[PDB]
């Protein structure tokens, strides 16, 4: 290969595949693997290549099975060629290399040769070497994806492997039931009682897939124990399980904590959070993962992170989305006890350069005020010195924070809503703009000497304003008419006027509605009669709940809670039984 | 016509740069940045026939460029060039570069850019193509390396 | 590559 | 011969000097329809894109539709989040141009558009919603038709609301339910119409969403209240009233400001409508008043 | 698990390409690009990202972006403690996972790929048994089998593998039998802007290098075990004598090894051996202001702080700055606004600083915080924690070799306010 036609080098490097020297061998075949490693088509080498498949030197055997398994599902009558060199190599005496077979055939994903990777199965499994029978577990599932048809079979491949008593076999078996049958737990009652004093002698990865099948059949074994007594199984699974939460992999720990947290007693569970914050302590891939189960667990559980409240705090160099989880931890703990030590540390994240992570902030003060009423006076006070903050956003986000207090508590704060008529003048966001002239209208009552002057300022500017405003104008008006016709009924037609050739049919139709409700006419009935009534209507204080608790139902640790959605191949827990099942299944 | 000559790698490291229309050193030099965005970012499977940049004076001049392995080549034209008559004349300057050092290579644009600027004078002048004809244009070139190893 | 360690 | 050839680089300006000779002789150009489609299986966009150019020139009244079924082939087998939204947008704009200059048929337009809120991802759903209210609003013809679609639409809210993203799919919703309680005289099952959108997933949907249905609902309200006080089933309203009953609070603790201060005025109406009900008052008049001031 | 796996420069570009379940389209990248401009900074991409038929698990690091492919349910951590895994394989046969390392061995990333994971499932996970599937590429090695045809790949199974010590080769010797421990502490600290301690905890792991023949038996033991907890252990060591005697012992594995890791309790206080004093001045709207600060030694122990650097991210209103260290480098990138100074380490006859003025941009308003500083430390032969190793004792061999410990501080996530 040099400066030149890729197709002219390529007939080169059949030439190579031609050649008898083995060195120009090796040379195509890592010239064809970068190929293969860069997404380039080297499948027009494919019969030139697989010829090769024979050789005896081991280092381009390993080369050539890369490139099969790349484009034999493409080149399916080609790579036929390459089959008896792998029923030859299954009957080789050593096992390393009848386990290379034996995987590389597996991979192979021509149907053709089904029934003779069925028939390499049933021999694997009877390899007597378990290294082999690692690799036979993983055939199974290779085999199952490739044709589902096969399941019977390989279902009793599978219970077949279950009885291994070796460790470094039955995670791999474990990891295909799930993938091949995960229902049959029938074939696996007798198997939990060694599954569980072998645990900890099982590789790390075989662990992980192993914990979260135990906790799935648990769930139908046992029955909540949060008198009840623990059954010697129960105990069994949990005692084992103990150690493992010291473990270096915080896949393991993490699944760990799930097997307490959906099984182990509400009482004793407590002591996976301290192994949970120490999970803080990784790379933050992890961290990022961790918090998110965290928090799922402090919704429920405030307890089982209290303690540890300062770990929570926030970096500046956290990433804005670690920020804002950590901020929502936080905001579950808060409580009487700690709230004006949160509220200095949040008073200081206010200031914040991350300006969206100080907008969630703002929010979560919010939160933690209708949370904890007893300081909401002070909240207040905070909450409104930002509105003299020279940011657009900060103050912006304030407003939309105030006016939720306010809904909250609507008791005497003119004073404020006339502080809002004059930031008015200079809010640009519009959510804002329409929140402040809905607390103008909601209180139109008690500042009746302002709401009309910026009536007629926002009726001059209503054909620029954002649709939400300008609904807000509607409403607005619609209040100052009913209450206040014979000043307002003039600007009240014209917004109403407006409204009726706004593009924005929404408006229009609220406009007809108010409309045709407050302004007397033909059918002015007892409804029209009770318009003041409709207007004036006390609202309901709104409820600023955690996200989390909309994901009670998923499993904790699974991908489907850190995506809050239903992901593919997910499985729901089962609900409590009433009683437990037969225990001498499990016999 | 031809503004500027640039090769680079997929780094944007210089392997050739000659430049035709007076620019400053950092305009220059941001020039080939400017390309470098505008070319090694484009796709395989992207027209050749790409618009100009701006530091160069406006983009109804043409990037012209052609790549392979890790090389970048960018002829910086003006409107008024044949995008498709360039990109012919591009392969065959790629050509005489083979029939010149029996092969050209990085390395040779590496250590023997010196040489690769002759055939490439020999080829453009000024920005104004010197010569079409491949046999003479490497006639040309071998007439001057015999009148170096003479005296 | 000893050097620096304390003896333990 | 040269848009034939392999080489993209002289591929593409073959199309575009084949464009210079659409706009002034197109009659010759549109023999070319089927090849500038072929082209759309290139992998260089700028040819794709130019192909598309002169396909809208191409597009008449006598190829409109079968230009439209290619068009739509290829954006359904076409990959890439950011063509397929030009894709659509074209296919929009084609269709589209001179007021849909080139549309008969607008029942088949309008399932074509269904077809293409199909489209999961685009970014230019509100462009889609703003397509079905232009039709249904000025083709009075077929609104009909385009009731039930978008009820069928609405029914599919379920599917549609799994991305409540600005101007995504979501936006359909917001004109589908418009179109609904506007044209509710189309429905045949209104009842059905206002349980799905009584359903409690509607909480989850964009704020404005949220107030089109509120909106709305309460408009198909007045018409099933009209339905059965002009049918004398008085319970049958007592149930729809109850209906609001245990409803309208479930929307007033929207996080949206809007919603909950319509879903709390609505359900102030509906403390009256239950009280007047309960007196043998004939409201839906009143209420479907509320509503009858405009058509357009 | 995993279908497919993209490596990803930072610069937007594919460099490496895997598949295993099936073929996967580059175009699924897009949904990571789309994320990573969406997002202000690398590591603000959601770790987690769902497209319409693929989820994508991807982990930054080292400027390179792991992306795999996964088309079903499968737990985060498995995945994301995978990749990671697969990174530091990388580090560990070519110095460090960079695209420049793997554009270089292309073949052999290629292959250890292919050998650590199995259809989507870990196979080759071990580094010591990996090690011997795929020799490492020494340069003489590589002339070796440019002489005699040797291969890389081995052609047995490692008898570890198949052995009740998973961890490590066997039959391993060596002349110059010696083990070394490394004890490393890092303080993390939260500091106020008074200078009062917020928050801290010592966060403690201790690593080694084995270079031991046979199958020798470690016995660690600590003079005051009782100041370790929340500890972490790796799988090779028997827990249940952890807990019984209190005594860390195992077999281990060859070469590069973390053993054990270990959090010092929030009762005792930690101590903090920097202080700072700070003053920034920022005039609202002004075209320049000032910029103050000193670093000296606190709870030093008696010890020499080293190797310290001073980053701190200032706003938008900063354009330069005009200052004079008293020792090690000033510089500042007005790009990206950073500010950093190389301390270098403290000397008691006179404490270093920074000083001078900060160019800003005229007519736009003070901030409202000052930038928090970002410290970097280390000081040698000092646990901070005062951890100590009682013992060191050995189990099945005979000779007696080199045995050496050290103990060394260095700064964890110390952050001070202002």
């Amino acid at each position: 290969g040099l400066f030149s036609s890729d197709l002219k080098k390529n007939e080169d490097l059949k030439q190579m595949l031609e050649s008898n020297k083995d060195s120009a061998k090796l040379d195509a075949m890592k010239r064809i693997v970068g190929m293969i490693a860069k997404g380039k088509n080297a499948s027009e080498l494919f019969p030139a290549v697989v010829k090769n498949v024979a050789s005896k030197n081991i280092e381009i055997k390993k080369l050539v099975y890369v490139y099969l398994v790349r484009y034999a599902e493409e080149q399916q009558d080609l790579a036929l060629l390459s089959i008896s060199t792998f029923q030859r190599a299954l009957k080789d005496p050593n096992q390393l290399i009848r386990a290379s077979a034996l995987r590389v055939l597996s991979s192979i994903r021509v149907p053709i040769i089904v029934p003779i990777m069925m028939l390499a199965i049933k021999e694997a499994s009877a390899d007597l070497s378990p290294y082999v029978r690692k690799n036979a577990a993983h055939a199974i599932q290779k085999l199952y994806s490739l044709d589902p048809e096969q399941k019977e079979m390989l279902i009793e491949v599978i219970e077949k492997l279950l009885k291994d008593k070796s460790t470094l076999v039955a995670g791999s078996v474990v990891m295909a039931f799930e993938e091949v049958c995960p229902d049959r737990i029938d074939l696996i009652h007798k198997n939990y009682r060694k599954l569980c004093n072998l645990l900890v002698d099982v590789e790390e990865w075989g662990q992980v897939v192993i914990i979260h099948m135990l906790t799935r059949y648990a769930r139908t074994q046992f029955v909540s124990p949060w008198p009840y007594t623990m059954d010697p199984d129960h105990r069994l699974l949990i005692r084992n399980t103990k150690p493992l939460l010291q473990s270096r992999n915080a896949a393991v720990v993490m699944a760990v904590a799930q097997l307490y947290w959906h099984i182990s007693p509400k009482s004793e569970a407590g002591i996976i959070s301290k192994s949970l914050v120490r999970l803080l302590r990784s790379n933050r891939e992890v961290q990022y993962i961790v918090l998110q189960n965290i928090a799922t667990m402090s919704i429920q559980r405030k307890g089982m992170f209290e303690p540890y409240l300062k770990s929570f705090y926030v970096r500046s160099t956290d990433p804005t989305m670690i920020k804002t989880l950590k901020l929502e931890i936080l905001t579950n703990l808060a409580n009487e006890a700690n709230i004006s030590t949160l509220l200095r540390e949040f008073q200081t994240y206010v200031k914040s350069q991350d300006k969206q992570f100080a907008a969630a902030t703002i929010q979560t003060i919010g939160r933690c005020a209708t949370n904890i009423l007893e300081v909401t006076d002070t909240c207040l006070n905070g909450l409104v010195c930002l509105l003299s903050n020279r940011d657009e956003i900060v103050v912006a986000e304030s407003v939309v924070v105030i006016k939720k207090l306010l809904q909250m508590q609507p008791a005497q704060h003119g004073e404020i809503i006339k502080h809002m008529a004059k930031l008015l003048d200079s809010i640009t966001v519009p959510v804002a703009r329409a929140s402040i002239l809905w607390l103008i209208g909601e209180n139109c009552e008690r500042v009746p000497k302002i709401a009309p002057d910026v009536l007629r300022k926002m009726a001059k500017s209503f054909t620029s304003e954002d649709d939400l405003v300008k609904l807000q104008i509607l409403n607005l008006g619609a209040k100052l008419y009913l209450t206040n016709s014979k000043q307002t009924k003039l600007l009240t037609q014209y917004i109403l006027n407006l409204g009726k050739y706004d593009q924005n049919y929404d408006i229009r139709d609220r406009t007809r509605f108010i409309r045709q409700l407050i302004v007397p006419n033909v059918k002015s009935g007892a409804l029209s009669k009770y318009a003041k009534k409709i207007f004036l209507a006390q609202k309901p204080a709104p409820l600023l709940e955690s996200p989390f608790k909309d994901r009670d139902h998923f499993q904790l640790g699974t991908l489907s809670h850190t995506l809050n959605i239903k992901a593919t191949g997910y499985l729901e827990l089962s609900n409590w039984p009433e009683v437990a099942p037969d225990p001498s299944v499990r016999n | 016509m031809i503004k500027a000559i640039l090769i680079f790698n997929n780094h944007g490291k210089p392997r050739l740069s000659k430049f035709y229309q007076p620019y400053s050193e950092d305009t220059q030099q941001q020039i080939i940045r400017e390309t470098f965005h505008l070319v090694s970012k484009r796709d395989e499977n992207v027209c050749n026939f790409l618009e100009g940049g701006l530091l160069i004076g406006g983009s109804d001049n043409k990037l012209i460029y052609r790549h392979y392995a890790t090389l970048y080549f960018v002829f910086c034209v003006d409107s008024s060039e044949s995008e498709l008559g360039i990109l012919d004349l591009i392969q065959v300057f790629v050509e005489t570069l083979d029939k010149c050092f029996e092969n050209v290579c990085e390395l040779d644009l590496i250590f023997h850019v010196d040489k690769v600027h002759n055939i490439l004078a020999e080829m453009v002048m000024g920005g104004m193509v010197l010569e079409t004809n491949m046999n003479e244009i490497v006639t040309q070139i071998d007439a001057q390396n015999k009148l170096e190893k003479s005296e | 590559s000893h050097a620096g360690y304390q003896t333990i | 011969i040269l848009i034939e050839d392999s080489d993209q680089n002289l591929k593409y300006l073959g199309l575009l000097a084949m464009s210079k000779i659409l706009k002034t002789h197109p009659k010759s150009v549109q023999s070319h329809k089927d090849l500038i489609l072929q082209c759309l299986d290139d992998k260089d966009e700028s040819i794709r894109l130019r192909a598309l150019d002169l396909l809208y020139g191409m597009v008449s009244k006598k190829n409109l539709m079968e230009i439209v079924k290619k068009l739509m082939t290829h954006v359904d087998k076409a990959e890439g989040t950011t063509y397929r939204d030009e894709l659509l947008t074209k296919i929009i704009d084609i269709c589209s141009q001179s007021n849909y200059q080139y549309i008969t048929n607008f029942e088949w337009y309008i399932s074509i558009l269904v077809e293409l809120t199909r489209l999961e991802g685009t970014r230019h759903g509100h462009l889609i919603a703003a397509q079905m209210l232009d039709v249904a609003i000025r083709v009075k013809a077929i609104r009909k038709f385009a009731v039930s679609q978008m009820s069928a639409l609405l029914d599919s809210a379920h599917l549609l609301a799994s991305s409540t993203q600005r101007n995504g799919i979501c936006e359909v919703l917001y004109a589908a339910a418009w179109i609904c309680g506007e044209f509710s005289e189309h429905l045949q099952e209104p009842h059905h119409t206002l349980e799905a959108m009584l359903r409690p997933r509607v909480t989850t949907l964009p704020g404005h969403i949220q107030a089109v249905y509120v909106q709305n609902v309460v408009k198909l309200y007045a018409s099933i209240l009209q339905q059965k006080e002009q049918a004398g089933e008085a319970e049958g309203a007592q149930a729809v009233t109850q209906l609001m009953v245990d409803r309208l609070p479930q929307f007033v603790q929207s996080a949206d400001l809007e919603v909950q201060e319509r879903a709390s005025c609505i359900l102030q109406l509906v403390k009256h409508i239950q009280k007047l009900q309960a007196k043998d008052v004939p409201v839906a008049e009143e209420v479907s008043a509320l509503f009858a001031g405009e058509l357009n | 698990m995993i279908h497919s796996l993209f490596l990803i420069n930072c610069s937007g570009d594919i460099f490496l390409e895997k598949h295993w379940k099936s073929v996967v389209s580059q175009s699924v990248c897009d949904y990571f690009f789309e994320a990573q401009e969406k997002a202000a900074d690398v590591e603000n991409v959601p770790p987690v990202i769902s497209t319409p038929h693929h989820y994508l698990i991807s982990i930054y690091r080292d400027k390179l972006f792991f992306v795999s492919v996964i088309q079903t349910e499968v737990p985060p951590l498995f995945v994301i403690e995978f990749l990671h895994r697969v990174a530091d394989t990388f580090q560990d046969y070519f110095g460090e996972c960079s695209e420049a390392a793997i554009k270089d061995n292309v073949v052999i990333v290629y292959e250890l790929l292919e050998e650590m994971l199995d259809n989507g499932f870990p196979l080759a996970t071990e580094s010591n048994i990996l090690k011997e599937l795929i020799k490492p590429p020494t340069i003489l090695r590589s002339v070796v089998n440019s002489i005699t045809g040797s291969s890389n790949v081995g052609d047995t199974l490692p008898t570890g593998q198949l052995s009740n010590i998973p961890w490590r080769r066997a039959g391993v010797k060596y002349t110059n039998n010696e083990a070394y421990f490394d004890v490393v502490e890092e303080i993390d600290a939260i500091i106020d802007k008074s200078g009062s301690t917020v928050f801290a905890e010592i966060q403690g792991v201790i690593d080694a290098c084995i270079k031991l023949s046979g199958m020798p038996d470690l016995s660690l033991s600590f003079m005051n075990p009782r100041l370790l907890d929340d500890v972490s252990f790796h799988p090779c060591i028997r827990f249940k004598r952890w807990e019984s005697e209190r005594v860390l012992s195992f077999i281990p594995p060859d070469g590069n090894f973390r053993l054990i890791s270990y959090r010092v309790s929030s009762q005792n206080l930690v101590a903090i051996p920097v202080y700072v004093k700070h003053s920034i001045s920022f005039k609202e709207n002004s075209s320049c202001g000032r910029f103050d600060i000193t670093i000296g030694p606190k709870q030093n122990m008696g010890k020499t702080i080293e190797g310290i650097t001073v980053t701190v991210h200032m706003p938008k209103v900063v354009l330069n700055m005009n200052l004079t260290p008293t020792q090690g480098s000033y510089t500042f990138d007005p790009v990206t606004k950073v500010l950093t100074w190389d301390v270098g380490k403290i000397t008691p006859q006179k404490l270093p600083s920074l000083k001078g003025l900060v160019n800003l941009q005229s007519g736009a308003p003070k901030p409202e915080e000052n930038p928090s500083l970002n410290i970097q430390f280390k000081i040698q032969q000092l646990a901070i924690s005062g951890l100590k190793v009682n013992r060191l004792d050995m189990y099945g061999e005979k000779y007696k070799p080199f045995k050496g410990v050290k103990y060394v501080t260095k700064a964890g996530k110390f952050q001070v306010r202002t």
